[PDB]
């Protein structure tokens, strides 16, 4: 994350770390249910050194804090047993760019580890809404990962604007969010991770997944993320949730 | 879901 600020211990917790075997943390997630997250599709692509589409090449960290305390009181780690890419997601475009993640054995509700609420197909989540992103990712574009976890506040920005501003390039599967002047965005290693949006009684649903940026926190180049609502059937389809 |  850009231009955010540390987190709260356990204050997101619903926010998980994606760890390839060997290779530390590559990609967030979101705990949806006892046993499914939500994710990027982008994350689990095999390349020509390392099979990141197999479920067991994954460690999923729960109730996380900081990636060198990885074993702190409250951590769960979970192995994965099935990655459900969307059938539909488009390598060179990004577009339907999630994925599901099943966990091997369920995860342990507690303060420190609780499920995103999901939004109803027909939730929109308006132009101009404050919602909040959070990561282990690069902190400066061209920089290095947060130890600790970041958050920023960014707000939904207008699909028109956001299509006419990344011209040829932006799906109605994908919001932009963020600001105009840059500042603050998500980044490499924030893929994957949810959007989360204060709701009407205080409850935070998912508004998005880290997706795409052109770099990261440029002017005119607000944060691309997968839309959540449109796939509400989707997960309970092949979740069950 | 969705508190702390
Ligand atoms: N700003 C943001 N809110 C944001 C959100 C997430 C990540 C992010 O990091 C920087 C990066 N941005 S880039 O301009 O260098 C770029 C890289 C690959 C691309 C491929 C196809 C089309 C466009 C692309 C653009 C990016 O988008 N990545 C990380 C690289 C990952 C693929 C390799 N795992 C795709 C996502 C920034």
């Amino acid at each position: 994350v850009v231009g955010g600020t540390d987190a709260d211990e356990g204050e997101w917790p619903w926010q998980v770390s994606l760890h390839a075997l060997g290779q530390g943390h590559i990609c967030g997630a979101s705990l949806i249910s006892p046993n499914w997250l939500v994710s990027a599709a982008h994350c689990y692509i095999d390349d020509r050194g390392f099979r990141y589409s197999d479920p067991t090449q994954w460690t999923a960290f729960l109730g996380l804090h900081d990636q060198s305390q990885r074993s702190a009181p409250g951590v769960q780690e979970r192995r994965l047993k099935r990655i459900i890419s969307h059938p539909f997601f488009n390598d060179f475009t990004f577009d339907y760019d999630i994925a599901l993640l099943e966990l091997e054995k369920p995860a342990e509700y507690s303060s420190m580890v609780r499920p995103i609420c999901l939004p109803d197909a027909s939730h929109v989540f308006p132009a101009g809404k404050a919602i909040w992103v959070t990561g282990w990712g690069h902190t400066q574009y061209g920089g290095t990962g947060a130890l600790i976890l970041q958050k920023g506040e960014i707000r939904v920005i207008n699909q028109t604007t956001c299509e006419n501003l990344l011209p040829q390039q932006i799906t109605p599967r994908m919001m932009c969010v963020g600001f105009l002047s840059g500042g603050v965005d998500s980044c490499q290693g924030d893929s994957g991770g949810p959007l989360s949006s204060v709701e009407a009684d205080g409850r935070i649903f998912q508004a998005g997944v880290v997706s795409w940026g052109d770099g990261c926190a440029q002017r005119n180049k607000p944060g691309v993320y997968t839309r959540l609502p449109l796939f509400r059937d989707w997960i309970k389809e092949n979740t069950g949730v | 879901c969705g508190l702390r």
